[PDB]
RNA sequence: CCGAUAACGAACGAGACUCUGGCAUGCUAACUAGUUACGCGACCCCCGAGCGGUCGGCGUCCCCCAACUUCUUAGAGGGACAAGUGGCGUUCAGCCACCCGAGAUUGAGCAAUAACAGGUCUGUGAUGCCCUUAGAUGUCCGGGGCUGCACGCGCGCUACACUGACUGGCUCAGCGUGUGCCUACCCUACGCCGGCAGGCGCGGGUAACCCGUUGAACCCCAUUCGUGAUGGGGAUCGGGGAUUGCAAUUAUUCCCCAUGAACGAGGAAUUCCCAGUAAGUGCGGGUCAUAAGCUUGCGUUGAUUAAGUCCCUGCCCUUUGUACACACCGCC
C-alpha cells in the first residue's frame, strides 16, 4: 500500500494538501495577504482566500521532488508571462517577498529547515507529513 | 442584430420553463441553454451544476473549456 | 533524378577498368575496397562514387563491347 | 478494436461509394487510436491519402494566427465534438464525419484564365483527393465562420457543421458553397 | 429526361493543361462500359486507376 | 606597368606554379579607373581548396 | 529466485529528446522520471503513451519492469521519446534473452501500426538565414 | 444556489455622481465609477468583507454605503498608502485618494497649474502635443486630420 | 553527361570541396559528464509484503575504497553509391516505382569572364586634387538638437476576441555568454527588509566545476468572465517609488494606483513560403553606465495546399528581323 506522491495527480494533490493547511490553523499569514499580487507580470489579484495555503502547499509538493532550491528559485520556478503592454511579452520571476514569507511560515509547522548550503530542504517530518496525505488522496482518486 | 440583453438571474417565466423542458433533450450544453433561455451563459452554467446537483442531468465530459451534459436514460 | 555522373568521376572510372579488369567484379562493396589501394581518392564520397559508375559499367562490359 | 479515443471503433463505418474507398482512411489498417501521428506525410505526393480523415480534420482545423501548433487544443475540440455528435444522434460519429465528407465534396469546379462570363469560363470536374481536401476545408471554415463572434464554442460548431454535412440541409456553410459551386460550373459549362 | 450522375475510371495520364498546369487531362473509361472510353480535363492532383464521379456526359476532348 | 607585370609573371612561373594571376586597378592612363588583369596556368575560384591552394596579397 | 544481470537500457530520441528505457527483469511495472504511465502531464495524448501495452498486453511486459528517464526536448518530443523507448528496450530484451523469432513476431506488430516506435524521426530543426525573420520566409520587401 | 431575482434587485446603481449597471457582478460593476480601478475595486470588496460571487443589485442599501464609505476612507482601513492615486499631493501633501469628478477637477487643477507656471509640460498640454517625450513624426495625426 | 561532330587538345564556373543534421548498444575514453549495482540512510507502506516504492539524499579518485560508456561529451573510423529488383529509354547517357536501409533530394559557406560612372574620401596613420589652418572646417569644454509635427510612404510590435481573457496548479528545451592592457564597467546562488523596481551581508565562477538538472514561454489541467468596443485592447494622460550616471526636463528604464481612446478582421494593390516548412511561442548575442517594438544563430508547438506551368512577372539556349549599340527608359 506504499503511496507516494508522485503515484497521484499532482494537481490534485495540491488541492489536498491546501485543505490540511486550511484545516490545520498554524499557517503564520502576514496582514497583507488580501493586497499584494504573487506575481509582478500578473495583473489582477487572485480569486481564491486560501492562495497562500496553496502556494504552501505548490512549494511543498516541489521540495519533495527537489531540495535545496532558494527563494530565487522560488520565484524562478513561479515566474509567467508578462504581456508588456503593447511591446512583445516576456518571461518574468514573482514576487521574492511572497515566496519569502511562505518558506518563512514554513518553518513555523517544522518541516521545512535550511541546508548546510544554501537553501532550504525538507525534515523528515515533512517527508512523512506529504506522503501521508498523498495517501488519501490516493484512496480517494481509487474509490 | 444589435444586442441580446440576455437574463443575468431568473424571473420566475424563466425558472418554470427551466424546471419541465431542460433536462429532456439529449445535447445540454451552456450555450445551447442561454441562447434557448435568452440567459446570460454564466447563469446557464451555474444552473447547468444545481441541475447536476439534483441529479436529473448526467455529465459527460468536465472540461475547463467544453462542459457537455445529457439528460436520463429512458427507453 | 539530379544523378547524372561529371566526367571526374567518368573518365577515372572507365581508365581504371581497363587497367585492373581482372581484379573487379559485379559487387560495389568489393569494388569500392579495390579502388582504395590502386588509387588515391582524396574523398570518401568520391570513392564510392567512382566505385559506383565501375559496377555500371562492369555490368555492360561483361554482355558486350563497351567503348572501353 | 481500435477504439479511437477508447471507443467508435472503425469496423461498422462504410463509404457508399466506391468513389472515395481509395481515400477515406477509416478501414482497420489505417485505424488510429489517437489522431495524433507525425507521420511525415506532406514528404511525397499522394501520401495524405492513406493518412487517416480524422488526422487530417485535426491539422486542417487550425487556422488565422491563433490556432497554428495547438494541436492538443484541436484533438480535445475533435474529442468534444465527436462526443457531441455521438450525444445528438445515437449512431457512430465515424459514420456521421464520412457521410458529412460525401455529402459535402463539390463534384465540380470551374477555372479559367481566358476572358470568363461571370468567375471561371470552363467548368472541370475535380479530382477525388479535391473532393475530400475541399471537403475537409469547408467543413473547418464553416465551422470557424459559425464561431467567429458567438457564445457557441468550436466543438459544438463542428457537431452541428458535420450533422447538417451529413443530412444534407441547404444550411450547412458548406454544402452552401458546394451548391452554389455547382450551380456557376452548370452555368459555365 | 435529366442524365443521371456516373463514375469512370481513369486508364492512362495524359498531361497538363490550361495554360498554368491547373488542371490535368486523362484518359477515362465508363465502368458502366468497359468498352466506352473518352478523354476529359480534371483539377487536382489525379494519379492512374482512381474512379472519379461525372455528373455530365461529353465535354470537352482536343489534341494538343 | 606592363612590362613590370610580365617581368613579375615570368618570374613567378619560372618558380614553379600550376598558374599566377595578378591584377593593377587604379588611375592607369587618362583620369578614368582602368583595371589590368594578366592572367596564366591553371587558376581555381571556388570552394574549400582554394584556402590552402592560393596565396592571396 | 535471485538470478542477476537481467536488464537492459535502450534510448530513444525523438526532436532533441532522448529518452532512456531501463528495462528489468521482474514485477510488470512501468514508470517514468518516478511517475506511474497513466499519472502523467499530457493526459490528451496518454492514449500514444498506452499504445506499446495496448498493441502487445500486459501478458508480455509480465517480467518487465521499466524505468524511463528523460533529460530534454519538449512535452510532445518527450512523449514520442518515452514510446519509442518503451518500444525499443521491450525488442531489446526480447532479441538478447530470448528467441528473435518471438522477437520478431512482437517487431512485426510495431511496425505494422506505427515505425516511429523502432526508427527515431531524422527532422530535427533547420537553419534559420540572415534573409528573414525564418529559415526560409522572408523580410517583406516593398518597391516604392 | 442560482435562486430567482430578488424583488428588490436594482439593474442600476446611483453612487456618487455616476451609475454603475446591476446586470454584472459587483467587482467590475464599481468600477464604472471614475476614479475606481479592477485592483482597487479587488481590494476594497475584501477589506468591506462582501461576497464577491453576487452580483451588483442585491447588494443592500447599508452594503452600498458601506462600501461607498469603505472607498472614500481608504486611510482608515488599512489599504496600504501605496495604492491610492494623489499620493504625497502636489497641493497639500495628504495622501489621498479621488474617485469622482473630484478626480476630474483635480486633474484639471493640476493642468492649470501647469500652466500658470508655463513649464513645458503644460504648455505641451495646453498645445494639445505630446508631454513624455515621444515621437510626433509619424503618429498624432487622427488629432489633426 | 551520352552521342554525333572541322575539329583536336585543354582550362574556369557548376560539380568536385569544407561545416552542420540524420545511424552508428563498434573502438578510444572520461570526479569539470554520467549510467547501473551495492552499502547507509530519509519517508511512505506495513495486515505481511522487504530485490515493495521514491529520493537531483549520502558514499563507493576521501587513491584502492564497484563496474560500465548505452544515455552525455569528441576523435578516429565506417555508412549511401542509383547499390539491388521491376518498368521506360538509341538499352547509351539517363528517368519512375519499390524492397532492404537512419538517411534513396538536410541545410549552408565557397562561388567563373566581364561590367555598373551602383554605395562608401562619415573605418583607417588607404589616398590624389581642391579647401581651411589661430577670430580654424584642428582640438577641448558649457548648452541645444539630431526625437523637433497641418501631411505621405516603408519595416515592424500589439490588437479586434470565447480555438479567448484572467486566476491557481501541473510541467518540459537548445544556441551562446559571464569580472576587463589601455578601460573605470561581470554572470549571479543563498539569507534578511520591502508589495514592487530595488537595498544589505555573505558566497561560487576566468568556467561541461558557479549561476545552471539553465524548473522559459506557448501548450496542459481546474475557476471566473459570457458576445456587451465587455474581465478583448492598453493608446494618451495624472500622481507616487526605485535603479543608471556628473547630469533623466523634451518624461533613459522599471514598479504601483489611476482614464480606457481608435480598433468588430481593414479598397485600389501588395509580400513571403513546399517540412520541421510557414505560422504561434521563445532563448541568447549585437549595440548596452541604463536599455530592445530592430537584427542575428539556436529551441519549443506545429499545419492546409502542390511534385505543374508559361497566364502575368523574369531568366537560359537556338533560329529570326532590326534603321538600336548612351543598346526599347533605344531610335524616330
Ligand atoms: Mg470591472
Ligand atoms: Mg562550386
Amino acid at each position: 500500500p506504499g503511496v507516494t506522491v508522485k503515484d497521484v495527480n499532482q494537481q490534485e494533490f495540491v488541492r489536498a494538501l491546501a485543505a490540511f493547511l486550511k484545516k490545520s490553523g498554524k499557517l503564520k499569514v502576514p496582514e497583507w495577504v488580501d493586497t499584494v499580487k504573487l506575481a509582478k507580470h500578473k495583473e489582477l489579484a487572485p480569486y481564491d482566500e486560501n492562495w497562500f495555503y496553496t502556494r504552501a502547499a505548490s512549494t511543498a509538493r516541489h521540495l519533495y521532488l527537489r531540495g535545496g532550491a532558494g527563494v530565487g528559485s522560488m520565484t524562478k520556478i513561479y515566474g509567467g508571462r508578462q504581456r508588456n503592454g503593447v511591446m512583445p511579452s516576456h518571461f518574468s520571476r514573482g514576487s521574492k517577498s511572497v515566496a519569502r514569507r511562505v518558506l518563512q511560515a514554513l518553518e513555523g509547522l517544522k518541516m521545512v529547515e535550511k541546508d548546510q548550503d544554501g537553501g532550504r530542504k525538507l525534515t523528515p517530518q515533512g517527508q512523512r507529513d506529504l506522503d501521508r496525505i498523498a495517501g488519501q488522496v490516493a484512496a480517494a482518486n481509487k474509490k | 442584430r444589435d444586442k441580446l440583453n440576455n437574463l443575468v438571474l431568473f424571473d420566475k417565466a424563466t425558472y418554470d420553463k427551466l424546471c419541465k423542458e431542460v433536462p429532456n433533450y439529449k445535447l445540454i450544453t451552456p450555450a445551447v441553454v442561454s441562447e434557448r433561455l435568452k440567459i446570460r451563459g454564466s447563469l446557464a452554467r451555474a444552473a447547468l451544476q444545481e441541475l447536476l446537483s439534483k441529479g436529473l442531468i448526467k455529465l459527460v465530459s468536465k472540461h475547463r473549456a467544453q462542459v457537455i451534459y445529457t439528460r436520463n436514460t429512458k427507453g | 533524378m539530379g544523378r547524372v555522373r561529371t566526367k571526374t568521376v567518368k573518365k577515372a572510372a572507365r581508365v581504371i577498368i581497363e587497367k585492373y579488369y581482372t581484379r573487379l567484379g559485379n559487387d560495389f562493396h568489393t569494388n569500392k575496397r579495390v579502388c582504395e589501394e590502386i588509387a588515391i581518392i582524396p574523398s570518401k564520397k568520391l570513392r564510392n562514387k567512382i566505385a559506383g559508375y565501375v559496377t555500371h559499367l562492369m555490368k555492360r562490359i561483361q554482355r558486350g563491347p563497351v567503348r572501353g | 478494436d481500435i477504439k479511437l479515443f477508447g471507443k467508435w471503433s472503425t469496423d461498422d463505418v462504410q463509404i457508399n461509394d466506391i468513389s472515395l474507398q481509395d481515400y477515406i482512411a477509416v478501414k482497420e489498417k489505417y485505424a488510429k487510436y489517437l489522431p495524433h501521428s507525425a507521420g511525415r506525410y506532406a514528404a511525397k505526393r499522394f501520401r495524405k491519402a492513406q493518412c487517416p480523415i480524422v488526422e487530417r480534420l485535426t491539422n486542417s482545423m487550425m487556422m488565422h494566427g491563433r490556432n497554428n501548433g495547438k494541436k492538443l487544443m484541436t484533438v480535445r475540440i475533435v474529442k468534444h465534438a465527436f462526443e457531441i455528435i455521438h450525444l445528438l444522434t445515437g449512431e457512430n460519429p465515424l459514420q456521421v464525419l464520412v457521410n458529412a465528407i460525401i455529402n459535402s465534396g463539390p463534384r465540380e469546379d470551374s477555372t479559367r484564365i481566358g476572358r470568363a462570363g461571370t468567375v471561371r469560363r470552363q467548368a472541370v470536374d475535380v479530382s477525388p483527393l479535391r473532393r475530400v481536401n475541399q471537403a475537409i476545408w469547408l467543413l473547418c471554415t464553416g465551422a470557424r465562420e459559425a464561431a467567429f463572434r458567438n457564445i457557441k464554442t468550436i466543438a459544438e460548431c463542428l457537431a452541428d457543421e458535420l450533422i447538417n454535412a451529413a443530412k444534407g440541409s441547404s444550411n450547412s456553410y458548406a454544402i452552401k458553397k458546394k451548391d452554389e459551386l455547382e450551380r456557376v460550373a452548370k452555368s459555365n459549362r | 429526361r435529366v442524365q443521371p450522375i456516373k463514375l469512370a475510371r481513369v486508364t492512362k495520364v495524359l498531361g497538363r493543361t490550361g495554360s498554368q498546369g491547373q488542371c490535368t487531362q486523362v484518359r477515362v473509361e465508363f465502368m458502366d462500359d468497359t468498352s466506352r472510353s473518352i478523354i476529359r480535363n480534371v483539377k487536382g492532383p489525379v494519379r492512374e486507376g482512381d474512379v472519379l464521379t461525372l455528373l455530365e456526359s461529353e465535354r470537352e476532348a482536343r489534341r494538343l | 606597368v606592363r612590362r613590370a607585370c610580365y617581368g613579375v609573371l615570368r618570374f613567378i612561373m619560372e618558380s614553379g606554379a600550376k598558374g599566377c594571376e595578378v591584377v593593377v586597378s587604379g588611375k592607369l592612363r587618362g583620369q578614368r579607373a582602368k583595371s589590368m588583369k594578366f592572367v596564366d596556368g591553371l587558376m581555381i575560384h571556388s570552394g574549400d581548396p582554394v584556402n590552402y591552394y592560393v596565396d592571396t596579397a | 529466485s535471485k538470478g542477476p544481470l537481467q536488464s537492459v537500457q535502450v534510448f530513444g530520441r525523438k526532436k532533441t529528446a532522448t529518452a532512456v528505457a531501463h528495462c528489468k527483469r521482474g514485477n510488470g511495472l512501468i514508470k517514468v522520471n518516478g511517475r506511474p504511465l497513466e499519472m502523467i502531464e499530457p493526459r490528451t495524448l496518454q492514449y500514444k503513451l498506452l499504445e506499446p501495452v495496448l498493441l502487445l498486453g500486459k501478458e508480455r511486459f509480465a517480467g518487465v519492469d521499466i524505468r524511463v528517464r528523460v533529460k530534454g526536448g519538449g512535452h510532445v518530443a518527450q512523449i514520442y521519446a518515452i514510446r519509442q523507448s518503451i518500444s525499443k528496450a521491450l525488442v531489446a530484451y526480447y532479441q538478447k534473452y530470448v528467441d528473435e523469432a518471438s522477437k520478431k513476431e512482437i517487431k512485426d506488430i510495431l511496425i505494422q501500426y506505427d515505425r516511429t516506435l523502432l526508427v527515431a524521426d531524422p527532422r530535427r530543426c533547420e537553419s534559420k538565414k540572415f534573409g528573414g525573420p525564418g529559415a526560409r520566409a522572408r523580410y517583406q520587401k516593398s518597391y516604392r | 444556489m442560482s435562486l430567482v431575482i430578488p424583488e428588490k434587485f436594482q439593474h442600476i446603481l446611483r453612487v456618487l455622481n455616476t451609475n454603475i449597471d446591476g446586470r454584472r457582478k459587483i467587482a467590475f460593476a464599481i468600477t464604472a465609477i471614475k476614479g475606481v480601478g479592477r485592483r482597487y475595486a479587488h481590494v476594497v470588496l475584501r477589506k468591506a468583507d462582501i461576497d464577491l460571487t453576487k452580483r451588483a443589485g442585491e447588494l443592500t442599501e447599508d452594503e452600498v454605503e458601506r462600501v461607498i464609505t469603505i472607498m472614500q476612507n481608504p486611510r482608515q482601513y488599512k489599504i496600504p498608502d501605496w495604492f491610492l492615486n494623489r499620493q504625497k499631493d502636489v497641493k497639500d501633501g495628504k495622501y489621498s485618494q479621488v474617485l469622482a469628478n473630484g478626480l476630474d477637477n483635480k486633474l484639471r487643477e493640476d493642468l492649470e497649474r501647469l500652466k500658470k507656471i508655463r513649464a513645458h509640460r503644460g504648455l505641451r498640454h495646453f498645445w494639445g502635443l505630446r508631454v513624455r517625450g515621444q515621437h510626433t513624426k509619424t503618429t498624432g495625426r487622427r488629432g489633426r486630420t
